RNA sequence: CGUAAAGCGCACGCAGGCGGUUUGUUAAGUCAGAUGUGAAAUCCCCGGGCUCAACCUGGGAACUGCAUCUGAUACUGGCAA
RNA sequence: CGCGGGGUGGAGCAGCCUGGUAGCUCGUCGGGCUCAUAACCCGAAGAUCGUCGGUUCAAAUCCGGCCCCCGCAACCA
């Protein structure tokens, strides 16, 4: 139920980093990201219109990493919600506690913030949660339990976040390894290369 | 900052007296994402020559969109020959919910909210014009409250 | 200048054509009818006149080219010598079609009328053989009859003073296309519709073209004196 | 619904459908309010409980309906001139 | 050489990002304008987008090479 395959492949076919690698090195230095994978990789893709909508839901889709139903849920309970689709269907993704502890940044990657949670070393508001989609809410408190306060992995990836743009929705400290989720974030605070409304026409055809 | 947007190419034939004559038809829209759109259709020997014909004579003849925050003013029905076009506000998030047509010349005239349905033939040309003359014939408060005599609080 | 009725009324302006040939469009400005032919009603033309006459002069004080366009038997050489006496620019011999649409065609053959015209100045019409220096020379006679009144022009004008506005249909259209107003002597069997500023009254008569370009050539004249 | 499928060959005419203008009246249609009812579950909204979710659950909304009572009288209907 | 930036009519600048349009200012030629010059106006001429290549219906634009220019770059007794 999850994609097991190579990472710097999804990224080539985007054309674009999704962040699948801790970020020690390049990652033009790691793959030739100016290249789509295989054989027929440095033919220039003529994309139809259907073709930039698929695009841009996989890479979404691979940046969270959501396989399609679970990504599917989540635009009808952004659809059902009040306001923006497309804002509510990013805050969702947002409020991943994949995505948030990789935020505040008790992992390299997505995927080691996904291992962290599913192996029990994460706890919300004081207990331990096992689960990687578990939405946060507001004003909630992610803690590192003590029994894995001490893994190097949590070390290094707490010094490869002071390098990236620490987001403003949360607080973190490094000392206690807990932080805090104060409020959604807007469209305003996540990257705007992506383009929401090509996933909410897609998935209203 | 004109986006421009090529819609359909399409070979027609003329069958000479030696045989087929085959030249190319490219269907072009353009449009300053702010209120402005037109389209251009240009034939040629080559799909080169007729896409750059068309895009040079939907420059010219652009007109001018009433646009309300990237929606549209209320419901509006475009018609021409055989292709029935109907269009409606939608409020923001929704998308530019449009058909095939439809959907190039919204983008590109900055309508970003619009539920759209065309009845009736699809053809690409008759339905760009059918679309163009429905977002042409669609009127603000403003010039209405001027045309009636009232202000647009009198019209609401 | 300044036109009035009686002027009006002695060069024959209040006559039209005869009824069967009206175009209904022109009936506001129709008096009556008289013998079977229309009427037309003075008490329009003046103000309407004026009225032309007001914006001809703005134009030419903003340094506007005037095309006078007249193509008809009656009022060619009337508009050739309005356009002289007033420093602006004319068209009477049978209009090009494309000559403001098709303007880049259009000046490519006034380029070429204008090297003619200096080689036949210079001489360059002796070396080649005779046949040569008369060919040549009826093909500068037909350019000059065709855009001899626009070579100077360099550009698309700022107004069309169109005489009639039936004959000159092609010319109004044209200028309705560009976005050039025009400003048309308009009689009982033509339509107004392509015209910004109508003018109705009988196109005609040499007496009444001559009367509303000795009007127009002045007002202009004034305008450019301002 | 001229030519793509589609105006009965034409007319008269019963039932039916529709009805110029004015006043008065009635209150049937129509509209407004109120009351009773429209089982619970389900759908929707705001919450809560299962580590999350599915799932379960509290309250609300809704159930576009019907019936009765009290009003309005523009329009349609009835009656009268 | 290292890293970064730049090259578009004679000059100075947009256009590049989103692939389809050579624009802006000065200058040059001719005319009007001026007695003439100046000032002003109108035209006309002037770039193949450093070059070599690839991408692709289509390249000033996307990619690479070479050429140069500029900033930074650790070295002078
Ligand atoms: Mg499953
Ligand atoms: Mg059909
Ligand atoms: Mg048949
Ligand atoms: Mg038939
Ligand atoms: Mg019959
Ligand atoms: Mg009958
Ligand atoms: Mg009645
Ligand atoms: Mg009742
Ligand atoms: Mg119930
Ligand atoms: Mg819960
Ligand atoms: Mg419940
Ligand atoms: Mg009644």
């Amino acid at each position: 139920a999850r994609y097991l395959g190579p990472k710097l492949k999804l990224s080539r076919r985007e054309g674009t980093d999704l962040f699948l690698k801790s970020g020690v090195r390049a990652i033009d230095t790691k793959c030739k990201i100016e290249q789509a994978p295989g054989q027929h990789g440095a033919r220039k893709p003529r994309l139809s219109d259907y073709g930039v909508q698929l695009r841009e839901k996989q890479k979404v889709r691979r940046i969270y990493g959501v396989l399609e139903r679970q990504f599917r849920n989540y635009y009808k309970e952004a659809a059902r919600l009040k306001g923006n689709t497309g804002e509510n269907l990013l805050a969702l993704l947002e409020g991943r506690l994949d995505n948030v502890v990789y935020r505040m940044g008790f992992g390299a990657t997505r995927a080691e913030a996904r291992q962290l949670v599913s192996h029990k070393a994460i706890m919300v508001n004081g207990r331990v949660v096992n689960i990687a989609s578990y939405q946060v809410s507001p004003n909630d408190v992610v803690s590192i339990r003590e029994k894995a306060k001490k893994q190097s992995r949590v070390k290094a990836a707490l010094e490869l976040a002071e390098q990236r743009e620490k987001p403003t929705w949360l607080e973190v400290d490094a000392g206690k390894m807990e932080g805090t989720f104060k409020r959604k974030p807007e469209r305003s605070d996540l990257s705007a290369d992506i383009n929401e409304h090509l996933i909410v026409e897609l998935y209203s055809k | 900052e004109l986006q421009e947007k090529l819609i359909a190419v399409n070979r027609v034939s003329k069958t000479v007296k030696g045989g087929r004559i085959f030249s190319f038809t490219a269907l072009t829209v353009v449009g300053d994402g702010n209120g402005r759109v037109g389209f251009g259709y240009g034939k040629a020997r080559e799909v080169p020559a007729a896409i750059q014909k068309a895009m040079e004579k939907a420059r010219r003849n652009m007109i001018n969109v009433a646009l309300n925050n990237g929606t549209l003013q209320h419901p509006v029905k475009g018609v021409h020959t055989g292709s029935r076009v109907f269009m409606q506000p939608a409020s923001e998030g929704t998308g530019i919910i449009a058909g095939g047509a439809m959907r190039a010349v919204l983008e590109v005239a900055g309508v970003h909210n619009v539920l759209a349905k065309a009845y009736g033939s699809t053809n690409p040309i008759n339905v760009v014009r059918a679309t163009i003359d429905g977002l042409e014939n669609m009127n603000s408060p403003e010039m209405v409250a001027a045309k009636r005599g009232k202000s647009v609080e009198e019209i609401l | 200048a300044t036109v009035s009725m009686r002027d009006m009324l002695k060069a024959g302006v209040h006559f039209g054509h005869q009824t069967r040939y009206w175009n209904p469009k022109m009936k506001p400005f129709i008096f009556g009818a008289r013998n079977k032919v229309h009427i037309i009603n003075l008490e329009k033309t003046v103000p309407m006149f004026n009225e032309a006459l007001a914006e001809l002069n703005k134009i030419a004080s903003r340094k506007g080219k005037i095309l006078f366009v007249g193509t008809k038997r009656a009022a060619s050489e009337a508009v050739k010598d309005a356009a002289l006496s007033c420093d602006q620019f004319f068209v009477n011999h049978r209009w090009l079609g494309g000559m403001l649409t098709n303007w880049k065609t259009v000046r490519q053959s006034i380029k070429r009328l204008k090297d003619l015209e200096t080689q036949s100045q210079d001489g360059t019409f002796d070396k080649l053989t005779k046949k040569e220096a008369l060919m040549r020379t009826r093909e500068l006679e037909k350019l000059e009859n065709s855009l001899g009144g626009i070579k100077d022009m360099g550009g698309l004008p700022d107004a069309l003073f169109v005489i009639d506005a039936d004959h000159e249909h092609i010319a109004i259209k044209e200028a309705n296309n560009l976005g050039i107003p025009v400003f048309a002597i308009v009689d009982t069997n033509s339509d107004p519709d392509g015209v910004d500023f109508v003018i109705p009254g009988n196109d005609d008569a040499i007496r009444a073209v001559t009367l509303y370009l000795g009007a127009v050539a002045a007002t202009v004249r004034e305008g450019r004196s301002q």
